[PDB]
Formats: structure tokens, C-alpha cells, sequence
């Protein structure tokens, strides 16, 4: 029919040309679609007080504990820090240390807007049989407390106690709870183009776009360290999500 | 199809026009002062309530499909790109810390009926194309040699945006993706108009203010970016006409300013 | 006193899509208002209703989104493609991208065209839509009998062709594997009825742009998992 | 609203269940108006 | 009969901040009344609103809480400090100590001064507040353009300077690590506009005392863990 | 506070004919109507009331 | 109706418990009529 | 009042839940008055 699509705003079934007005029969709603769990990352389990990674760039011969901790955000991250370029180690054995990375494939498969906001609901699942553990979390912009104290000649890491929530699960159990949107920024920028500092900043790297941080540890004294490593899984959900402006979608190769 | 819009002491004429695209909401002009500060703000006045004009590179047959050029806002004012000179607006910008404003632009071309081709212009929000992959803004001298940006798999995948080097402690990963890819086939989602060679000459858009905070820093914000891309390569009979030119006009709307101080300096 | 109870067979189970809440841990937190942000989204159909561009293989990357009219033809449509949403031509369109993440769809697809060439040219085109058959129709004589329409170059260079929805079932699958009647729904083709008259001094070979989107009665039902292939 | 089935009883208070913004004191609109 | 039930996935869990009570073990106990004790506290902001003293490095412990005016000057403020609550100067003030245990703050800081010297002296001072910039302003000419005020020695020897709150976000972080725009908020400085006239027989070199506190619209949001460093 | 309770002797049991429902996993799904199909059955006695044939050994 | 005993309380909503068809807007009948 | 979320039902009696003193029969006041 007559129209002018160069103007952009085109008009708007078969009743117009030849109709059929098939009756309705809301599964695409933003609030409904995003309410379901999905894996985020897999992390080790602590057995003593750890040293948080230093900010980049990290020089050779720097002592720290890497592989633990994990942010709560869909945007790409590296070494438990915000990042922009997603990457992976597809190459064979090399040298140095390998940096853990994460990303929300399912979220970005339909991330067709710019700004987002919702509540987060976290849960944790163990992997090794009959494993006992616990979880700890702190808000954005805070810091992880190091060092340990002595009780009856046993070194208890400080992270056993704090004003932030703690969770103890029975042998072979699971954890779950819901946290509030606590970042300073009003909404989460899916893609950004600003700078966080007046000088020496990196374009397009947001500062406090997340929900917090999480870690896992065993309720034992530091005098009972073991050798075999342990692992833990993490899942997240979104509650009352909202979107605020259109955007693009990931490109699909034509190979 | 003949209308003129008057603002301040300057006016613009349109021999052909379809209308004005109002973007997300009706009446983008309406706005309110921010809420993340207390000091009284500075508002609009006649000195800044007017248009501004600039120039772009020429269009040549050698250009292929999907090539593009970008003009960040308001960073164009600060960089003096394309000869644009904000004057009073730039002077006021350099003497403040917080800003909030809309935008309203129009682009014109001099295509004649004896030419075939198409152009697409849109206001892509929250993008970074000006910066080189190294992590430094493209200089005015560098922007001249290359008149149009060549589309490539790297840009399509967003694999070459600025990043932070890890350091000798780690091993270099293989970068393969980033959240600022460019998808040419879907650029029409943002407000746009098709500048065909046989239907019209001038296009225009009206956009409101957006951002993840009620106000953004006035020295680094890059909310809106003006993008022009070529769909159908230019072609014409030899000897008729050569390489038309391009121009554009800008005008802020209902701005606010906060945080007075001396002139900005770096180091 | 204690209330008698009997735990069921599915206690201590974890469901990834259970419609229920969880206990709060750090409640009683306020947040800044967001009434200043315009353009809130409510349903992805709003984005699905926006036109976008298609792709084509081009002669022997080469995936230009337009088709160029040749000079001499041979009893064959200029371009034709199936109506299966898993087809390559629908890959990057918003409708195809969104639908690929759902199982069932329902409604009328919408196709829009636009001409790009010299003003003083003329011509006439024919658009066709053939439901499923044993063999894809080729000749103009065959095409004419099925549903069709005639497009005439004039002041307005754009035209919209609405594909009717006919199928033996209320819903239809979104991706085709066996090409059963439940997924495939025929073909679409473009035929040059006349010969395009290029005015003097206008060089040659105009081009046509394809615009596709969803109709006003589109719908999707069942969510599914995604393909992370785009990360590699 | 949302993928929530329970419609009989909410135990914890709304303020402790969901965040609330502090006061400062079918039919689908189109995202583009063309005057 | 028994009521069917289904325990959830998070049974037998222990939360250190769960908002719920526990079963009593030794209830039904009375206690003596406490209506005789005056001065009950309800909110720590009441204590946060009380002025206190600051610290300064002094010339080469040496952390006297006052600044002494020199005789000859050189185009430079007598004392300046950032507006980051993690700065050393804010360590022992009540506002700094309390805020260090919370994540986000909001409101206007308050600064108060007082003069200590001979009665029959005279002078004039200038106070400045510079939002974030590429370089900290130094000269009086620069300082004058920004927000400022002039203090005159007279019958009243005390003055209060209110630091306005301007930021791109509703809330701000309490401790700075990267010095991002979300934590740092500029600098404060003191400049001697004139030369202080010491009356005869009054020896020299008066002193100034710094008083800091919280404004009337201060606020803190998120509790966090503490630092036990004071025990060592 | 917590409500006291006492699980019975037959907890965590699975019955193949227990008259009770189960929690939904993928609810909120609509289906096409079936008012066009005639001849709905309600009780198998309707089919039981229909004559049929018998069998007999016949001579060897 | 059916092998269902509970007759006091249904927790989850009907829409989330059973499917529903969308609108398009003793005594036993015999399966054979002989005019 | 306090970090308590439940607002529907208290099982045990108040006397057995919290201590009680036996009878002997926003707006914030300032802790200093200057006559």
C-alpha cells in the first residue's frame, strides 16, 4: 500500500490490503521474561585469610591470592574486576597466571536496550560430595577485611564476623537470599561511553555498576589447612526488572 | 514542504521538509532542574539560545557500503571539530562542572535528481567511535587523511574498544567480544531518517536528555553521538557533477549548569 | 501444641524457574528516583515492530542488503526466499533475532520495499506469495495465479507487502529441521513485469532496499535457551 | 505481576521484601512521534 | 489429619542478619525501672551533629589541632585539604569516625572557625571552595572566582562555612580508593587577604582553631564492618 | 516467630495414587480451543453399552 | 473433580496451576441418532 | 521497630518473649539547653 518509509515513522494487517485479525493468545513481557535462574561463575573456596588482588597493572613477582571472589554483574569482568573486552584462553599451555573471566550469555543474547535495573536473588550450589562451607558478601565500594586473631592458639580469620550478612549451610546444603539494589548510580548502564575520572581514565569503563561481591570459606581454623581444592557454583535471578531505551543486538556471523 | 524555525538571532530555512521526529517522548523541551545538588543552577539565555553550524568531509564514489563518520556531542564543541565554534556556549561550558541539556540537530545535502544513492543518519546513544583503539581521541589532523571510517569485522564485533592492560603478572588473553559492538543491519532502531537523493534534502531530529544519573560531568559525558552511514554507494554519469558536500547544524535546549569554578585545566 | 505435618516427596528441591520469592537478608534500603528517564520499555514486541534490513549473498564477504536490477533477464524472479524464520536472510533482523529465542509464533509477517535510482525512470514490478507446493513456482504465468500485487514506480517509492498467515495449526514452530508443514510456509519472489526505462544521462542499474518487520498481530509463546556462538 | 504465583499471603513486610524509592517532596505507545 | 508441606531449598540455614526472633528459654522475668536516667539517645545523628577538632601535620609527634599565621607569606593558602572523609584530617572527628563505618553519605558538611589572639588586633581572611578540577587552585586570583566569602576580625571571633553538596549521583561513597568523581569533591583552602596588625606589646603570631561537624541534612545509608586496628 | 511443628512417621514418602497436586514449573501457558471437535466421551460405560460379537471354537 | 481430595485451600493461582484456553471472541447422551 | 520483618503473627506471649519493667505505683531534641 501507499507509504513513505524514508520518513521513518511508518503506518500500520491483511484487512488493509486483501482480512485476518487473529485474536490475542504476554510471554514477552520484560518483567516476566527475566525472572529465572542462570549460572554466573564458578569459584574456589577459601581456607584462610586471603590477600585481595591489586589494581592493574600488576607487576611480576607480586604476592596475592587469585581465583576467589566474584562480582555480581552481567557486564564482562576479569580477575574479579570490571572490564570491557571479553576474552578467553583458547590457546594451549603457556606461562604466567590465567585470569578468570565471566559474562552473562543469556542476558546479552536479549540485551536490546541501554539502561536496566532490578533486584538480585543469589543462591549457591556445591560441587564436591559432602562439603561444608559458608558465604559472605559486602556492598559496592566497600573492602574485604584481612588479617586474623588468635583464640586458644587457633588463628581465626577476621571474616568470620562482620556487620554484613553471613550464611551457614548444613552438610551438603544450599544457600539463597535476596539483596537490594544498592549502587550509587540510579540505573545500570548496559553499554556506557563516559569516563569515571578527570584524568588517566579509560573510556567506557564504568565504576560502580554491580550489586556487590561474594566469597566462600570453610568454618575451620587456619591450623587445619588441606591440599585438595574445592569448587562452588553460583546462580542469580532478577526481580521487577525494567528497561529504559532501545538498542542493538549481538551480531551473528554469516559463515 | 516549506518552513522555517527561528531561534535567538539566527534562523534556518527548509525548501523541503517532512517534519520533526520527536524521539521517545512528546515535547522533549520540558525538563526540571536536577536533584543531586543544592547550589542554584544557571539556566538558558539569549546568548546561547541559538544555532551553530559546521562542515563534514565530502562524498566520493570511491567510498564503499557501510562506511561512516561520527561526531560526539558535546565533545565536538570542545574539540572544535569540523570548524564548529561554540563561542558563548563553549565559554560557559569550560567554567562549570555539572551540565544537563537536550539536543536538536539537522543535516543537509546538495544531491540533484541526476544522482543515485542513499544516506542514513541516526542519533546512536552511549557509543564510543571517536577514540582510537589505543585509547586516545582521534585528532583533527588524523581525521583528515581518512575521510570516512572503513567498516570491518573488528568494529562489527566490538573487539577493539579501549581496554586496560593486565600486566606482566598475567598472560595475555585472546580478546574476542565487547559490549560496544556495531550492528549495521539494525541501526534503524534509533531515531533516524533516510536521506535519499530523489525525495528530500534536509533531515532533522529532536531528542531529550538521558543518562544513568540526574546529571553528568560536563567534561567527559558522551551520551549522544551523531552517526552518518552510506547504504547505496554513490554513482552518476561521468562529466555531470563531482563529489557533493555535507553540512549540519546544532542547537541545545533547556540546559542547566552547576558547580562554578575557574577555567578547566589538566595535568 | 505442635501442629502435625507431613513433608512431601519433593522436599529440599531446587527449581530454576519456581514462581516464588525468598527470604530477605539486608532489607529496608531506599533508592534514588528514576522518574527523570524517558522511554521506558514494557514489552519486547515494541522493539519487534520496528523495520530493519535483510541480507543477500551477492555474486561471487559479500552480503550487501540490497538487490540490483540486471539489464537482460531470463524467465525467473530477481530474488526469492523461503518463509522460515531460521533462514539466513532473517538472521540479523530484530524479528528473527527475537523469535529465535522462542518456540512458537503466531501472526502476520510484514515486508516493505523502497526504490533507489534516478527520479525520471519508470517501470512496473510484481510481488507474489506461493503457499507450500511440490515444487517452487518459477514462471510469471504460474506466479500470477497465486496471491500477488503490482507495484508501479511513481511519486512514492515505498510499498508494503503483507504475508497472510495460513496453517493447519493455531501455532507454528520457529526453527525448521525437517521442513515439515508445521514450519515451512511457502516462498516469496519478485518478478519484473516490464523493462525499466533509464532516462538519458542517468547511468544504469537502480537498486532496491528490503525492509522487514512484524505485523500488528504477532505473538510468541515459549521461551528457550540461547546460542552463545556470538562470543566466538 | 511477574513470574510470581502466590496470591494469598505475604509474610515479611513490603519494605523488607523489596526496595522503595523515597519521595522528592495491548495498548502500547509508540516510541516515535512525527509532528 | 497431617497438613501437607514442602520444605524449600534453603532449609536449616543460619543467617547473621535475618529479621526474625527466636524461641524463649527463661522468659517471664521482670526488671527494675529506668525512668530515673536522663538523656536517652535515639539516633547517632544526634552525636554526629556535635562540633569537634581536626589535626594538622605541623612543621617537622606533631599533630596540634590549630594553625599559626606566619609573618611573611608567598602567594599560597595557609592550609588546604581535600573533602574526602577518609582523609587523615577527618580521622578523629565524630563525623569521620561514624561515617567510616557506613558506605554511602548524603548532605552538607559544616566547618566552623575561631580566632585566638590579642584583642586589639585586626585582619581579614578569605575562604574558598573549589569543585573538582584538573589541578588544585593555588593563587588568590583563581580562588576569588569560585565560591568564597570574606571573614573580618571583630567582636565575634567565630565563623561557620557551609560546603555545598554537588555531585552527579544522589549518594556518594564514604572512603576513596581510586579518587573517582564519586568520592572526591574538590578542596578547601584559607587565604590571608590582608596583613594582620599586631598591637604594640602583644608579642606575635595568633592562632586559629578548626571546628567541624555535620550539617542539618546529613545522612548515612549502608552499615559495614569495622577496623579493629585500634586494639594494636 | 517460628511456628512449632512435628513431622509425622510417613514423611518423605512417595505414593503412586495420592490424591494431591504438585508445584508448577512452567505455568502460565495458553492452548488453542477444542470446541470444534464433536463426540466427547465422559464415562467408559458409554462404550460398554455397545453391542459386539462373540467367538466359538468351530469343528476341528 | 478427578482424583483430588483437597477441598480447603489452593495455594498457587489457577493460571499457574493449570492451562487455560484463550477465547476466540447418570444422564448420558447416545453417540448415535437415527432420524 | 528494630530489624524485625514479621508483622502478621506473634506466637508466644509478650511476657514470655520480652522482659517487662514492673510499675512502681526527624524531630530530635538537643542534648544541651542554654538559659
Amino acid at each position: 500500500s501507499t507509504d513513505n518509509a524514508e520518513t521513518g515513522v511508518i503506518e500500520a494487517n491483511t484487512d488493509t490490503d486483501f482480512g485476518e485479525l487473529a485474536a490475542p493468545g504476554n510471554h514477552t513481557n520484560v518483567k516476566f521474561l527475566f525472572d529465572r535462574s542462570r549460572l554466573l561463575n564458578v569459584i574456589k573456596v577459601l581456607e584462610k585469610d586471603a590477600v585481595f588482588p591489586r589494581p592493574f597493572p600488576t607487576q611480576e613477582g607480586a604476592q596475592q591470592d587469585d581465583g576467589y571472589f566474584c562480582l555480581l554483574t552481567p557486564r564482562p569482568t576479569v580477575a574479579s574486576r570490571p572490564a570491557t573486552r571479553f576474552g578467553l584462553y583458547a590457546n594451549p599451555s603457556g606461562s604466567g597466571v590465567l585470569a578468570n573471566t565471566s559474562l552473562d550469555f543469556n542476558f546479552y543474547s536479549l540485551a536490546c536496550f541501554t539502561y536496566f535495573r532490578s533486584d538480585l536473588e543469589v543462591t549457591v550450589v556445591s560441587l564436591e560430595p559432602d562439603l561444608e562451607f559458608a558465604v559472605g558478601w559486602f556492598p559496592s565500594g566497600s573492602e574485604y577485611q584481612a588479617s586474623s586473631f588468635v583464640y586458644d592458639q587457633l588463628h581465626v580469620p577476621f571474616h568470620f564476623t562482620g556487620r554484613t550478612p553471613r550464611a551457614f549451610a548444613s552438610k551438603g546444603g544450599k544457600v539463597s537470599f535476596v539483596l537490594p539494589w544498592n549502587s550509587v548510580s540510579s540505573v545500570l548502564p548496559v553499554r556506557w561511553g563516559g569516563a569515571s575520572k578527570l584524568s588517566s581514565a579509560t573510556r567506557g569503563l564504568p565504576a560502580h555498576a554491580d550489586w556487590g561481591t561474594i566469597y566462600a570459606f570453610v568454618p575451620r581454623p587456619n591450623e587445619k589447612k588441606s591440599t585438595a581444592v574445592k569448587h562452588v557454583a553460583v546462580y542469580i535471578r532478577y526481580k521487577n526488572a525494567r528497561a529504559w531505551c532501545p538498542s542493538m543486538l549481538p551480531f551473528r556471523s554469516y559463515k | 514542504r516549506v518552513t522555517t524555525q527561528t531561534a535567538g538571532n539566527t534562523a534556518i530555512n527548509t525548501q523541503s521538509s517532512l517534519g520533526v521526529l520527536c524521539a521517545y517522548v512528546e515535547d522533549p523541551t520540558k525538563s526540571d532542574p536536577p536533584s543531586s545538588s543544592t547550589d542554584q543552577p544557571t539556566t538558558t539565555f539569549t546568548a546561547i539560545d541559538r544555532w551553530y553550524t559546521g562542515r563534514l568531509n565530502s562524498w566520493t564514489k570511491a567510498v564503499k557500503t557501510f562506511s561512516f563518520q561520527a561526531v560526539p556531542l558535546p565533545g565536538a564543541f570542545l574539540s572544535r571539530q569540523g570548524g564548529l565554534n561554540g563561542g558563548a556556549f563553549t565559554a560557559t561550558l569550560h567554567r562549570h562542572f555539572l551540565m544537563k541539556c537536550g539536543w536538536q540537530v539537522q543535516v543537509q545535502c546538495n544531491l540533484t535528481q541526476f544522482h543515485q544513492g542513499a544516506l542514513l543518519v541516526a542519533m546512536v546513544p552511549e557509543t564510543t567511535l571517536d577514540v582510537k583503539p589505543d585509547g586516545k581521541a582521534k585528532s583533527l589532523q588524523e581525521l583528515n587523511e581518512e575521510q570516512w571510517v572503513e567498516m570491518s569485522d573488528d568494529y562489527r564485533t566490538g573487539k577493539n574498544m579501549p581496554f586496560q592492560s593486565l600486566g606482566t603478572y598475567y598472560r595475555p588473553p585472546n580478546w574476542t567480544w565487547g559490549p560496544n559492538f556495531i550492528n549495521p543491519y539494525q541501526v534503524t532502531v534509533f531515531p533516524h531518517q533516510i536521506l535519499n537523493a530523489r525525495t528530500s534534502t534536509s533531515v532533522d531530529i529532536n531528542v531529550p536528555y538521558i543518562g544513568e544519573t540526574p546529571t553528568q560531568s560536563s567534561e567527559t559525558q558522551n551520551s549522544w553521538t551523531l552517526l552518518v552511514m552510506v547504504l547505496v554507494p554513490l554513482d552518476y554519469k561521468e562529466g555531470a557533477t563531482t563529489d557533493p558536500e555535507i553540512t549540519f547544524s546544532v542547537r541545545p535546549t533547556s540546559p542547566y549548569f552547576n558547580g562554578l569554578r575557574n577555567r578547566y585545566t589538566a595535568g | 501444641g505442635p501442629i502435625p505435618t507431613a513433608p512431601r516427596e519433593n522436599s529440599l528441591m531446587f527449581l530454576s524457574t519456581l514462581p516464588d520469592d525468598t527470604v530477605p537478608a539486608y532489607g529496608n534500603v531506599r533508592t534514588p528516583p528514576v522518574n527523570y528517564l524517558p522511554g521506558e520499555i514494557t514489552d519486547l514486541l515494541q522493539l519487534a515492530r520496528i523495520p530493519t534490513l535483510m541480507a543477500f549473498e551477492r555474486v561471487p564477504d559479500t552480503y550487501v542488503p540490497y538487490v540490483a536490477v540486471p539489464t537482460q533477464f531470463d524467465d525467473r524472479p530477481l530474488i526469492s526466499f523461503p518463509i522460515t524464520l531460521s533462514d539466513p536472510v532473517y538472521q540479523n533482523t530484530l524479528v528473527g533475532a527475537i523469535s529465535s529465542n522462542f518456540a512458537n509464533y503466531r501472526g502476520c509477517i510484514q515486508i516493505t520495499l523502497t526504490f533507489c535510482g534516478p527520479m525520471m525512470a519508470r517501470g512496473k514490478f510484481l510481488l507474489s506469495y506461493s503457499p507450500p507446493n511440490g515444487t517452487q513456482p518459477q514462471t510469471l504465468s504460474e506466479a500470477m495465479q497465486c496471491t500477488y500485487s503490482i507495484w508501479d514506480i511513481g511519486l512514492n517509492s515505498s510499498w508494503t507487502f503483507v504475508v497472510p498467515y495460513i496453517s493447519p495449526s493455531d501455532y507454528r514452530e520457529t526453527r525448521a529441521i525437517t521442513n515439515s508443514v508445521y514450519s515451512a510456509d511457502g516462498w516469496f519472489s519478485l518478478h519484473k513485469l516490464t523493462k525499466i526505462t533509464l532516462p538519458p544521462d542517468c547511468p544504469q542499474s537502480p537498486c532496491i532496499l528490503f525492509f522487514a518487520s512484524a505485523g500488528e498481530d504477532y505473538t510468541l509463546r515459549l521461551p528457550v535457551d540461547c546460542n552463545p556462538s556470538y562470543v566466538f | 505481576r511477574g513470574n510470581n504465583g502466590n496470591m494469598t499471603f505475604n509474610y515479611y513486610a513490603n519494605t523488607y521484601q523489596n526496595s522503595v524509592d523515597f519521595s522528592t517532596s495491548g495498548i502500547l505507545n509508540p516510541l516515535g512521534y512525527l509532528k
